[PDB]
């Protein structure tokens, strides 16, 4: 199977910036190279077919070039609406069609600190069974951030699963809630339940706890 | 009137990979329709065109190229590829335009003894280019010794028995392959769909 | 040029399911149609392919002897009887028409989508929990343990806006989801403003109000 | 794809005797595709037979290969004590398989092991540490105690055990036990002694040396 | 006159380079299939990879991306390149021409040699006499080197009547220690000369011992 690889998996550009896009491909795929794109929630749209060729429609600054194996989409002058995913897929092997990873495209906005939250499980939780530690970060920039979990000031790592919120159409700041799940059983044996975080806002790492019942 | 292409996928028997059997197709009208919804086939990969497209498409000449070979060896016949089958039987371009169309021939093309009658070149000192066919029988060099056509160590007799037997793994099951190539020239067409 | 698809829904592992996609403005007994998935979080998956009279039908390799095209030119309407499902099949299912400009294939109109979900779990209703707070604050909700997608959340019936954040659904490992949704209001009205967050869950017909407090 | 599997993982037969060795698979497999290799310990594989049942060059007759489909056996009648090795099946599909591989080994009558003990050369005691070295020699079954005294004082966790594999003309164990001591320690005491319990040995037998003596 | 010689072999650091050489007499190595096949301690034969007479190449998973099979055709030589080693890659490293297939076979196969990733350092060995005092033994013992493999013969090869060469037992200083021993008349002690050659080929140490009565 032909594997087309994307580079890279995002970017961050501001309104009016030159972007390009790398797509390449693992065999020569001659010119037959398609670009779309998708935003969250709506239907992929073409852009860009036979490598080259603008579909009807499409803006004039979205331009395609490259042959062989290694193409490119060029965005001369970046827009607002201009914000989604931008996905290659080659059409050389016409009953074996493949798209790329994709890139996605974002804004570039300013660094920004993120306000660190924890809670405690709450006792109509654990009268079920069960008892979850939710950590807050809020309004921060880059997504690029490191939540860590200390039971005792013991790592924990699989006991969780984070989320993070597309970036705000108001500042341009992410957020993340990290779910600590364990059992009622697991849960009073203890007191102290913390979240460290490691964050380009911060000069060293910010962490949150609290003691059960205080 | 109608290309002749069950003279190709409708034969009793099939050549051997190494000596793969081409067909050249020339002025007639090509029903792809047809033909594509007949058998039903392990394998069907087009490469630079679609198969509903052909309908619409004029060429020049179509070749019918055909061979038998492994299962496990099917991947082989696709632009890019290499092993011994691309390197040493049939090879395809990089920038080939047509389509590989197999089907499982254990019932044709095993025997209960085992079938011998189809080969592959095992040994050659080069890769083909593409499209190149090789039917010699020389006997392969293989070390500072000349062979003078007498087999014996480092002189290896090029061509290798498959032995189809219908109860082996499908792995190692013969498949019976078509390759149509549309040749695009500076000439007038003379096969439309 | 317009494309609607339905059909869609909740179906357990190994049962049968039939997409329907209804064309419009085009002829549409002339061109090929195709059929994409894209499950949650991941890329684009080209599924199958039908010729412009219904003769030819071709499939990928993850779904062939499986899935099976068809269309009704007559009713101007695209097919895809789906059959034997598995968890992987789990995706959002759209159709494609073909474009027609080239030799080889290309999408250049999209249906909207509609979502498949392979699960051995049933129908359940979610379960709504507070967020007390311990300059500013934060409360909000923990929408856990429902199937399956999505649940809507809002606050105080639509009216507090700003501030907002309502995270993505995990995929917990008892198959069900876990969604957080949280707000930050100013610390001075805490005691004075009341915060009720509006949960809903149309597939399993759930809707929680429930108040949070310090 | 085929995996192949081989049975069983060890063949214990005395000399003479016929040994089969079998190569299975779930899916059958073309006998042309099926081949034998010999691994003797310390050296390369050799390939015994190849398309299932052809000999290959200056193997001896007493290997021969059979069997199609999901059952491909390797025979080796009049077992010889040379024939000690652990053998391969092999096969391609995608790329070349070898199965687990079998060993054969070979029994033959109890051997008592003949002892000796080595005293630590000057030479090396002149670096600061001492190995006493006690030697088993050319026994059979492999299992064999070896106890240390030191001045009749029984020794634990200063030495250590090395076993050869059983030899291609006798079929015996050759044995090394390495005391080791520092140059200190060995000055200290007289009398070093490696005492040996075994099947072919009616009763324990010592060996021992005088330091300076 | 046929045969494989095979060097290149050693100790090298985890995530470090390494390229075994494998000359040919006896057949020629650019017209011929040639493989490598290795050996973990105590296990059994693994393919590795194989070079076709026309140039193609091919790889086992297991090493696929972090090894170069090669050929200089002046020198008559297979190379194999092997990168990124880890601990799985200890092991003996087998030429072979052929490739396990009809009229394809392994065969002949070279000598192997020995690759031991590790952290520590190369050792030279320090060789000590074992002394004898109707049949007399006497040995070598061959002390504190690292890694592994040291020869022992006798008497340059004229000597292997009896000659019993212990496997190397790794000492908890990890380093490695062997005895070599063989058994000879009682008689022949004081007229016969008894020397054994030592030879550590990862530092090219040859050390010649004779052993002589007490
Ligand atoms: C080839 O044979 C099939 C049935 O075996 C038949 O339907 C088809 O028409 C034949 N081909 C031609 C060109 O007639
Ligand atoms: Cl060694």
């Amino acid at each position: 199977d032909i594997q087309m690889t994307q580079s890279p998996s995002s970017l961050s550009a501001s309104v009016g910036d030159r972007v390009t896009i790398t797509c390449r491909a693992s065999q020569s795929i001659s010119s037959y190279l398609n670009w779309y794109q998708q935003k969250p929630g709506k239907a992929p749209k073409l852009l860009i077919y036979a490598a080259s060729s603008l579909q009807s429609g499409v803006p004039s600054r979205f331009s395609g070039s490259g042959s062989g194996t290694d193409f490119t989409l060029t965005i001369s002058s970046l827009q607002p609406e201009d914000f989604a995913t931008y996905y290659c897929q080659q059409s050389y092997s016409t009953l074996a069609l493949t798209f790329g990873g994709g890139t996605k495209v974002e804004i570039k906005r300013t660094v920004a600190a993120p306000s660190v939250f924890i809670f405690p499980p709450s006792d109509e939780q654990l009268k079920s069974g069960t008892a979850s530690v939710v950590c807050l970060l809020n309004n921060f920039y880059p997504r690029e951030a490191k939540v860590q979990w200390k039971v005792d000031n013991a790592l924990q790592s699989g006991n969780s699963q984070e989320s993070v919120t597309e970036q705000d159409s108001k500042d341009s700041t992410y957020s993340l809630s990290s779910t600590l799940t364990l059992s009622k059983a697991d849960y009073e044996k203890h007191k102290v339940y913390a979240c460290e975080v490691t964050h380009q806002g911060l000069s060293s790492p910010v962490t949150k706890s609290f003691n059960r019942g205080e | 009137n109608l290309c002749p292409f069950g003279e190709v996928f409708n034969a009793t028997r099939f050549a051997s990979v190494y000596a793969w059997n081409r067909k050249r197709i020339s002025n007639c009208v090509a029903d792809y329709s047809v033909l594509y919804n007949s058998a039903s086939f392990s394998t069907f990969k087009c490469y630079g065109v679609s198969p509903t497209k052909l309908n619409d498409l004029c060429f020049t000449n179509v070749y019918a190229d055909s061979f038998v070979i492994r299962g496990d060896e099917v991947r082989q016949i696709a632009p890019g590829q290499t092993g011994n089958i691309a390197d040493y039987n049939y090879k395809l371009p990089d920038d080939f335009t047509g389509c590989v169309i197999a089907w499982n021939s254990n019932n044709l093309d095993s025997k209960v003894g085992g079938n011998y009658n189809y080969l592959y070149r095992l040994f050659r000192k080069s890769n083909l280019k593409p499209f190149e066919r090789d039917i010699s029988t020389e006997i392969y060099q293989a070390g500072s010794t000349p062979c003078n056509g007498v087999e014996g160590f480092n002189c290896y007799f090029p061509l290798q028995s498959y032995g189809f037997q219908p109860t082996n793994g499908v792995g190692y099951q013969p498949y019976r392959v078509v390759v149509l190539s549309f040749e695009l020239l500076h000439a007038p067409a003379t096969v439309c769909g | 040029v317009q494309l609607v698809e339905s059909g869609g829904g909740v179906v357990q592992p190994g049962r049968s399911l039939r997409l329907s996609c209804a064309a419009s403005a085009f002829t549409f007994s002339s061109y090929d149609m195709h059929w994409v998935r894209q499950a949650p979080g991941k890329g684009l998956e080209w599924v199958a392919v039908i010729s412009y009279d219904g003769s030819n039908k071709y499939y990928a390799d993850s779904v062939k002897g499986r899935f099976t095209i068809s269309r009704d030119n007559s009713k101007n309407t695209l097919y895809l009887q789906m059959n034997s499902l598995r968890a992987e099949d789990t995706a959002v299912y759209y159709c494609a028409k073909d474009g027609g400009k080239l030799w080889v294939y290309y999408f250049d109109y999209w249906g909207q989508g509609t979502l498949v979900t392979v699960s051995s779990a049933s129908t359940k209703g979610p379960s709504v929990f507070p967020l007390a707070p311990s300059g500013t604050a934060a409360l909000g909700c923990l929408v856990k343990d429902y199937f399956p997608e999505p649940v809507t959340v809002s606050w105080n019936s639509g009216a507090l806006t700003s501030g907002v954040h309502t995270f993505p659904a995990v995929l917990q490992s008892s198959g069900l989801y876990s969604l957080s949704s949280v707000v930050t209001v100013p610390s001075s009205s805490l005691g004075t403003q009341t915060y009720i967050c509006n949960v809903n869950h149309k597939p399993s017909n759930t809707k929680v109000d429930k108040r949070v407090e310090p």
